[PDB]
Parts: C-alpha cells; sequence; structure tokens
RNA sequence: AGCGCCGUGGCGCAGUGGAAGCGCGCAGGGCUCAUAACCCUGAUGUCCUCGGAUCGAAACCGAGCGGCGCUACCA
C-alpha cells in the first residue's frame, strides 16, 4: 500500500509552503 | 555563558558518554539489543541504491550527518569507484508526550547514549533503538562488481528515485533485482527530487512508481518523501527502517568467517615511521565473534604465477593488533557488522583497490580457493539497467564456452572462463582465486555494449581446489 | 598529509652572493608628408611573512604564508 505515504507528503508540502512562498 | 564546546562535552557527559566495551562479556547471553552491544558496534547494515547524479551521499549525510570523501579529484561529482561510509544512531524518545513521526532522529557516531530532546518543548532524552550503519554503492554502468560487493554487505536497501526525470529509471530496477538475488525483501523506496513538483506530479509519480513494481519479488516496500537539501522527513526514514526492517538471524553457532572488501591502510606521511601502524583491510562480518588478539587469514593470498603458469596462492596469515567498529578501536565484534580489521601485513597490502571482494577467515578454519567450479544458474526474461527507447528491451542471451563471463561470487569480483553449458548448469575456469565456504551466492555479468550487465543469479555445487602452500 | 616548485614593475623568465633585471607591456619623444616598422627616455614594488652570519642579503641558512606536479582521502 502507498496511503500512508501521502500524509507525509501532505505534511512535507505544508513544511515547503511555510518556508519558501516565493516559488 | 560558555562556548558551544563546553555546552556539548557537559550534554556529552551528562548524555553517558561513549562507554568502553569489557573485555570478556558473557557471550552466550548478549543479543544485539544489549547495551553492551548497542554502544559501539554496528547490528545493521543499511545501503543506498538509486541512478546516476541522483545523490546518495547527501541523502545519508542528512539522515546521518557524516559525509563520504568520494576521493580523486576526478570522481568527486561524477561517480565514485571505493565505498561511501557513514555512521547513524537511531534515537526515541522516553516520553508519551512527543510526536510519533518527528520523535525519531539519528545522530553521528561520536554521539553519546542519550542525548537531550531537540524539540522545543519536552524535557526527554533520547533512547538509542538500534545501532546502523549506512553503505554507498555506486550506481553507474561501468562499475557493477562495486554494486554486486554492496548488495552482499548490505542487508537492506534503500532506493532513490527522482521525479522530474522518467519514472521507470532501469538503474533502480536492476539495483532492485539485484538486491532481491541477494535475498532481501526488506527494502525501502525514496523520492529523491520533491520539491520542484506540484501536487498532482507527485502523486503521478506515485502511481507510476505502484506501477512499476507488481510483478517483482518485492511486495511491501514501503514508498517515503524525503528531500537531500532542506534536511526533513530523516525522522520517517529512521522510523522506516526501524519498524520495516528486522535483525537477521546471527548468532555465536556459527563459524568465523569475514568479508574484505576494502583497503586502507595506516601511514602517516612525513612522520617517522617508528611511530606507525599496520595494515588495515575493511570487511564486514556475516557470521562469527571476532576478538582483539587473534590470527587471521586471507586465503587467496600473494597469486603468483609459475614459469608453467599455474596459480601459487600463498595464505597471508597476520595477527590483529587492533579491531575498529564504527567509532573506537573496540575488543569484541558482534556478528553483522563493517569493521577496519587492521594486522601487521605490509602497507602495500592494503593502499590500493587490491583486497576489493576476498575472504578472510580465523585460526583452526582451512577455505578452499577453486580453480574450475560447477555452478547452478538462471537468467530472467528482460535487461535491467538498460535504456531501448521504445523497443523491446534486450533478452538475455544464452551462454557460450570460452567466453569471458564476470562471476562476480557475492563480492568477489572474478572472470571466469566457460568450459560447458548445459540447461541450467556450467562450469567456469577461474584465473584469480576465489575461494567457496559454505553458499556464497553468486552473480554473473557479460558483455555486449561494452559494458557489464548482469544476467542471473547463480549457486556453486562443486568444484576443483588448491589446498594451501605452506 | 609527504616533498618538488613559484612568489614581478602589469604578464612570462631569471640572476643570486655589492641593492634595482630583461622581453612583452603603457606614456612621452624621435625618423616619415602620414601610419605601422624601427630608434630613444621613463614611472610604476614590500623578487611571499619573521630572524642568524657578515661593511653587505633579495641572495646562504633558519622558523611559518597562498597556489601549483606527482604520492595519495592513507581507521
Ligand atoms: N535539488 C536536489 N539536488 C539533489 C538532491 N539530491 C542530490 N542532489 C544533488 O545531486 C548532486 C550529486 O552529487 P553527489 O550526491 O555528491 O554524487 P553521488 O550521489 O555520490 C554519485 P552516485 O549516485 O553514482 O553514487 C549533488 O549536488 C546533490 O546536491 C535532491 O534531492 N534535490
Ligand atoms: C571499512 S570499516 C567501516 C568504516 C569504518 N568503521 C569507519 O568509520
Amino acid at each position: 500500500v502507498g496511503l500512508p505515504y501521502s500524509e507525509l507528503l501532505s505534511r512535507f508540502f505544508n513544511i515547503l509552503r511555510t518556508n519558501n512562498p516565493e516559488l | 555563558g560558555e562556548t558551544e564546546e563546553e555546552k556539548r562535552k557537559r550534554e556529552f557527559e551528562e548524555g553517558g558518554g561513549l562507554p568502553e566495551q569489557p573485555l570478556n562479556p558473557d557471550f552466550s547471553k548478549l543479543n544485539p539489543l544489549s547495551a553492551e552491544i548497542i554502544n559501539r558496534q554496528a547490528t545493521i547494515n543499511i545501503g543506498t541504491i538509486g541512478h546516476v547524479a541522483h545523490g546518495k551521499s547527501t541523502v545519508v549525510r542528512a539522515i546521518s550527518g557524516v559525509q563520504t570523501v568520494r576521493f580523486k579529484d576526478e570522481l568527486e561529482r561524477n561517480i565514485t569507484i571505493k565505498l561511501g561510509y557513514a555512521n547513524a544512531k537511531i534515537y526515541k524518545c522516553q516520553e508519551p508526550t512527543c510526536p510519533e513521526p518527528d520523535c525519531y532522529r539519528s545522530f553521528k557516531s561520536d554521539k553519546e547514549i542519550s542525548p537531550k530532546c531537540q524539540r522545543p518543548g519536552c524535557p526527554g532524552r533520547y533512547k538509542l533503538v538500534r545501532h546502523v550503519s549506512f553503505v554507498d554503492c555506486p550506481g553507474h554502468d561501468i562499475l557493477m562488481s562495486t554494486m554486486l560487493s554492496g548488495a552482499a554487505v548490505m542487508d537492506a536497501a534503500l532506493l532513490l528515485i527522482a521525479g522530474n526525470e522518467s519514472c521507470p529509471q532501469p538503474q533502480t530496477s536492476e539495483h532492485l533485482a539485484a538486491i532481491e538475488i541477494m535475498k532481501l525483501k526488506h527494502v525501502i523506496i525514496l523520492q529523491n527530487k520533491v520539491d520542484l513538483m506540484r501536487e498532482e506530479s507527485a502523486l503521478e509519480h506515485q502511481k507510476s512508481i505502484l506501477k512499476f513494481i507488481r510483478g517483482t519479488i518485492a511486495d511491501g516496500a514501503p514508498i517515503v518523501p524525503i528531500s537531500a537539501q532542506l534536511k526533513y522527513n530523516i525522522d520517517a526514514v529512521n522510523e522506516f527502517i526501524v519498524k520495516t526492517i528486522p535483525v537477521p538471524p546471527r548468532d555465536f553457532m556459527i563459524s568465523p568467517r569475514l568479508i574484505v572488501i576494502r583497503s586502507f591502510d595506516v601511514n602517516k606521511p612525513g612522520a617517522e615511521i617508528e611511530d606507525l601502524k599496520g595494515g588495515v583491510a575493511g570487511g564486514s562480518i556475516l557470521n562469527g565473534v571476532f576478538k582483539l588478539g587473534d590470527e587471521i587469514e586471507i586465503r587467496p593470498g600473494i597469486v603468483t604465477k609459475d614459469d608453467k603458469g599455474k596459480i601459487q596462492c600463498k595464505p597471508i596469515f597476520s595477527n590483529i593488533v587492533s579491531l575498529f567498529a564504527e567509532q573506537n578501536d573496540l575488543k569484541f565484534a558482534v556478528p553483522g557488522g563493517l569493521i577496519g580489521v587492521g594486522t601487521k601485513v605490509d602497507p602495500t597490502l592494503c593502499r590500493a583497490d587490491r583486497l576489493v571482494g576476498q575472504v578472510v577467515g580465523a585460526k583452526g578454519h582451512l577455505p578452499n580457493i577453486y580453480t574450475d567450479i560447477e555452478i547452478n544458474y538462471f537468467l530472467l526474461r528482460r535487461l535491467l539497467g538498460v535504456k531501448t527507447d521504445g523497443q523491446k528491451q534486450a533478452k538475455v542471451r544464452k551462454l557460450e564456452p570460452n567466453e569471458v563471463l564476470m562471476v562476480n561470487i557475492g563480492s568477489t569480483a572474478t572472470g571466469a572462463r566457460v568450459v560447458a553449458v548445459k540447461a541450467d548448469m556450467a562450469r567456469l575456469q577461474l584465473t584469480s582465486p576465489a575461494c567457496t565456504e559454505i553458499n556464497e551466492k553468486i552473480a554473473l555479468s557479460r558483455r555486449i555494449e561494452k559494458h557489464w550487465r548482469l544476467i542471473g543469479w547463480a549457486t556453486i555445487k562443486k568444484g576443483t581446489t588448491l589446498e594451501p602452500i605452506a
């Protein structure tokens, strides 16, 4: 299964969006 | 107002420091989870595998914090020949209030027993769950014996797939298949490039990789998103490694053997030789317990050619002056770890790529070198690691007698010549001597497109041997 | 990290043993009706940092600076 991979995916994209909104 | 070094030394003292391993532990009562074992020696070996120009030193550095040299001033950026090693200690907080995804951490080899919590808001202290070593396999087509040597030393796998490039990467598949040859189904998939992808593209890559692995042997390999530049979600990597990867059965009833793959002498240049050290060979333990002050023998030894041309292999017997396991010089060696075994041998033996993929043994044991051997082999249908641009990925051709085939016995790089081929068995003559002890699973590589390509697995059944010469 | 080398006047090489060296430069002048060619005269620095010998050192030696070629990433 690959479902519990998307949770870390969303966590990491939240981290990136908090870090560098310029991109 | 103390400086950084004083604060870190105070934490080191408060964290327990680095304990010294007692000389004579009660061996029959110790497990790889024991405090005496978990504090200074590696217990689980893990390797990083991926395509070329993807980054395996960077992800390992982010996980652990120990850099890989990637030496020779030209191999610094393209590819590496030797092993890129690093040490990681995986910790979990002892408090229940901490977040489980984030409580996991990894630290350098010089870390103390119990470092303080680096998460702002919790007064707990970390605990070393299990000790692991990380090895950097070279991901290029010209270097294939090194990857199989890594598979021999590896017990766990970390595949790396980038996003913006082609989703079905052939080198990643070839590494995965070669690891499956080594009977290793505990694999973890990682996505190297995540930041530059959009919301939909990451899921598209996830589905493409899911389609990539449906018919292969791998069943439950997790998929993990990580970035090598921001140094985040390394706790996820440690979590997945700890949860999914168990400790292979390895205890004291098995006979001591070691598999040496690297070579690093100790010779400080300019310093007077009166203050020196012997030659050190880098090898891993796959069975047996070793101690400081034993006698070892490299059985392939000095390979001399006589006037006729026959191979005289003189075993190199030597006394072990030091045993090193990833932090310090220790006494007793636990099965399943990388160690630089240092002896009184001449420094010429441990400078260059000479002890690459060979076996060594302690006294009271006589392994056998071989000249003609019988091997049972099988192939696959499609070639892996090749890029056929939309036209029928090439199928393996049947072996031909008197053809130079690179028969990598686990890690030993030997060039065999076929003397006979049948339905599923072959007979090979070896120029470079190769030892065989029990099973020593084998990989086979051939040459058609100017390079070395893996074709299938192999297992030794019989062979003509040469008893060592005194 | 080991040693071989280098340390301009701007670039490239030499002299090392009596204190400012050349070709290339750059400025000014000369020949030419005119230009290049050719001929003159120059003003640019710690011949890498710090000491010993000596009337004398940049040179010889010594107690470290940055980069270069092999050895090699030397637990
Ligand atoms: N933007 C980005 N760059 C990465 C990422 N991972 C690695 N890189 C970069 O790839 C480049 C490759 O350098 P390096 O990792 O040292 O080479 P190597 O991985 O050891 C060679 P091989 O893969 O064959 O072992 C590095 O500059 C690294 O920063 C990533 O996830 N994102």
